[PDB]
RNA sequence: CUUAUGACCUGGGCUACACACGUGCUACAAUGGACAGAACAAAGGGCAGCGAAACCGCGAGGUUAAGCCAAUCCCACAAAUCUGUUCUCAGUUCGGAUCGCAGUCUGCAACUCGACUGCGUGAAGCUGGAAUCGCUAGUAAUCGCGGAUCAGCAUGCCGCG
């Protein structure tokens, strides 16, 4: 755990108090984090589809899934049904720890991490952390390294606005 | 890593703690000689007690965190105030 | 100068005085492109002779650290 | 979840250079660190070491 | 030509480069790189000039100042080299150019405009096309030393070992 309770005692009846809702259940809920990988190298390196595939399954358990171009384009020689990139959806105690960890390591342990990016929101309430490094956090092995491709982190949330998923966020430890 | 950035595990610790910008020879040396390390010594062959040491005498000093950013600041202000030094700076 | 103290011709510097005794106004022409930057020089928009023609220039707060020359060019292309 | 397809996931006890612990469910039975969220300095509110070198220059008239 | 093709002064240019070519210096490394110890020099200069020694500073150098109009004293403890420690075949502990900052010599002032020092990096570059250059003995190759021009400026010049 470590987060659940942290959660259930202080986010919500805070932020329920903060903005008046008319019932409980009423407070926005982080509903899942998807990780997207995208890597488009496949073309020139088809091991490369490999590669972020056996990271994902450390970084987390839940095994990604090659995702395949649905469409063809001839300006990055692409054909239908192509592998590329990677998919992760967390929803349960696996989106509880990847937060956990993210928060607890991977943001203190980038060099020069201040003040995260504010306008990352897509405007109805979901944030997405923008990541170049593949090294961020220490299950990534570092020895066994070789690229640095960084990776793409959705985060969604039943918030209907984006001020209410930013107070959410900032009070779980978001370091905006 | 002691600043972030990974260093050779094969390598001594006086030639592996330049890899990183900022520190460089006499910057290690010192160092070196502040956590009495006798600077003949491999860094994957090492203890936590010399480890932290060293990674508080970092933590203390100068690190390329902060040269990275003091350097582009006093860049960006020689190139704005005019400058012929600094119009020849964006000249390249 | 290390340490004989910073550089400055005697002209400009009374002009400057007399300028700042009681408030900054219209430029201050000098042909003095040796003459380093002061704090004194804030405000004042100086003007340097290039060779051919003075060119004013504000100095504002961080200029201190550099000379007239720095900011009037002699080559053209 | 499915069958073997997944690794298994192993409450481990991250550890930090400066004593502080945390617990996260991971791979590794144990995972060392040398920055937590604390140590790093943003979250330290305003560090001691930056908020004493940001200061804007003055021109250097000590001499 | 001449109240200007002459003369005075501030500043600029003589030092700009998508360029090409002569001459020279430095590099691409293991006959090597960095650190500890040790020896030998030959010629030339010194009066607003040369400046021992001491102190300060990693440093270039600064302060007090002995001595010398010189076979006296100084410039001025030559380096290559040798004996050790260390690294290991890599665009590297090679090279230090370009580079940001901080300083030193001088001079009213090194900004168009010197050199040198420390800091942090470091590419071009891993031997280079036709073709072409010098060298028959203390010659080739190569390592240092001193003077001219000089307030302060040499990879060029003159010579020496």
């Amino acid at each position: 755990n470590r987060l659940k309770e942290k959660y259930n005692k202080e986010i919500a009846p805070a932020l329920m108090t903060k903005f008046n809702y008319d019932s409980v259940m009423q407070v926005p809920k982080i509903e899942k984090i998807v990780i997207n990988m995208g890597v488009g190298d496949a073309v020139q390196n088809a091991k490369a589809i490999d590669s972020a595939v056996e990271e994902l399954t450390f970084i987390a358990g839940q095994k990604p899934v090659v995702t395949r171009a649905k469409k063809s384009i001839a300006g990055f020689r692409l054909r239908e049904g192509m592998p590329i990139g990677a998919k992760v959806t967390l929803r349960g105690e696996r989106m509880y720890d990847f937060l956990d960890k993210l928060i607890s390591v991977s943001l203190p342990r980038v060099r020069d991490f201040r003040g995260v990016s504010k306008k990352s929101f897509d405007g109805r309430g979901n944030y997405t952390l923008g990541i170049k490094e593949q090294l961020i956090f220490p299950e990534i092995d570092y020895d066994k390294v070789t690229k640095v491709r960084g990776m793409d982190i959705v985060i969604v949330t039943t918030a209907n606005t984006d001020e209410e998923a930013r107070e959410l966020l900032t009070q779980v430890g978001m370091p905006f | 890593r002691i600043a972030g950035v990974d260093i050779p595990r094969d390598k001594r610790v006086v030639i592996s703690l330049t890899y990183i910008f900022g520190i460089g020879r006499t910057t290690a040396q010192q160092v070196l000689k502040e956590a009495g390390v006798s600077e003949d010594t491999r860094v994957r062959d090492l203890t936590e007690e010399e480890l932290g040491k060293i990674r508080d005498i970092i933590d203390k000093l100068k690190v390329e965190g902060d040269l990275r950013r003091e350097v582009s600041l006093n860049i960006k202000r020689l190139i704005e105030i005019g400058s012929y030094r600094g119009i020849r700076h964006r000249r390249g | 100068s290390l340490k004989k103290g910073p550089f400055v011709d005697g002209h400009l510097m009374t002009k400057i005085e007399k300028l700042n005794e009681t408030d900054k106004k219209q430029v201050v022409k000098t042909w003095s492109r040796r003459s380093t930057i002061f704090p004194q020089f804030i405000g004042h928009t100086i003007a340097v002779y290039d060779g051919r023609k003075h060119v004013p220039v504000f100095i504002s707060e961080d200029m201190v650290g550099h000379k007239l020359g720095e900011f009037a060019p002699t080559r053209t292309y | 979840m499915k069958a073997g397809i997944h690794p298994n996931f192993k409450k481990a006890t991250v550890k930090c250079a400066c004593g502080n612990e945390f617990e996260t469910g991971s791979v590794k039975e144990e995972v060392r660190v040398e920055i937590c969220s604390e140590c790093h300095p943003f979250y330290t509110g305003r560090q001691k070491f930056a908020s004493a070198d940001g200061r804007v220059d003055r021109f250097n008239k000590k001499y």
